[PDB]
């Protein structure tokens, strides 16, 4: 949860087979004010995620 | 007063001290994992890192690196321990002895 300089046409790109484009949803190389930051781990062999 | 049975509030307990627990949102900056780095730069090409959006204190810092002095300026040394700044920018280099 941050103050993200979000782009106009945001999208992502899978990192097993790289696409033509690149991940461009923010150009924010300024480390902006973040009210929250965290990382969690889940199952890679799971069917669904709720 | 008359004869009778009366109910009187006698003070019995009072809270001694408090317990405080809170889960942190942001992470530890680990300044001392940078100040104890091996490759120390010389006063021509000093480094700088910008520790921002994390949590820190001072006591584990200044006992985990072998301090010889800690002055301050435009500040009071106990005003660190409370407040919440916006970033910290540590710039280190080695010292030539006669200068
Ligand atoms: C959460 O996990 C991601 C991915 O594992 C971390 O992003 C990596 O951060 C390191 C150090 O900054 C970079 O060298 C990698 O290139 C990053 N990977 C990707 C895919 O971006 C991220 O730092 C983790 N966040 C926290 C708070 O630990
Ligand atoms: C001390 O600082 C240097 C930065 O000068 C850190 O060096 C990095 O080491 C990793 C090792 O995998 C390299 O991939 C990076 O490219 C290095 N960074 C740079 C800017 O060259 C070093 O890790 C620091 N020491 C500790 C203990 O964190
Ligand atoms: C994606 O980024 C790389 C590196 O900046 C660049 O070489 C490449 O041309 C970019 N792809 C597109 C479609 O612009
Ligand atoms: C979730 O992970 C466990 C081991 O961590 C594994 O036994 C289980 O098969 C995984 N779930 C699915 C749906 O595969």
């Amino acid at each position: 949860a941050c103050q993200y300089t979000m782009c106009e046409y945001p999208h992502t790109v899978c990192k097993s087979k790289g696409s033509i484009r690149n991940e461009s949803w923010h150009i924010d190389s300024s480390e902006p004010l973040c009210l929250f930051k965290k990382n969690f781990t889940y199952n890679v062999s799971a069917d669904w995620l709720y | 007063p008359n004869t009778g049975v009366y109910d009187l509030s006698g003070f019995t307990v009072k809270p001694v001290a408090t317990v405080y627990r809170r889960i942190p949102n942001l992470p530890d900056c680990d300044i001392d994992n940078w100040l104890n780095n091996v490759s120390v730069p010389s006063p021509l090409n000093w480094e700088r890192r910008i520790f921002s959006n994390c949590n820190f204190n001072l006591s584990t810092l200044l006992r985990l690196v072998h301090v010889d002095s800690f002055s301050c300026n435009n500040l009071d040394k106990s005003k660190i321990f409370g407040s919440c700044f916006n970033s910290i920018t540590v710039d280190k280099f080695a010292i030539p002895n006669r200068r």
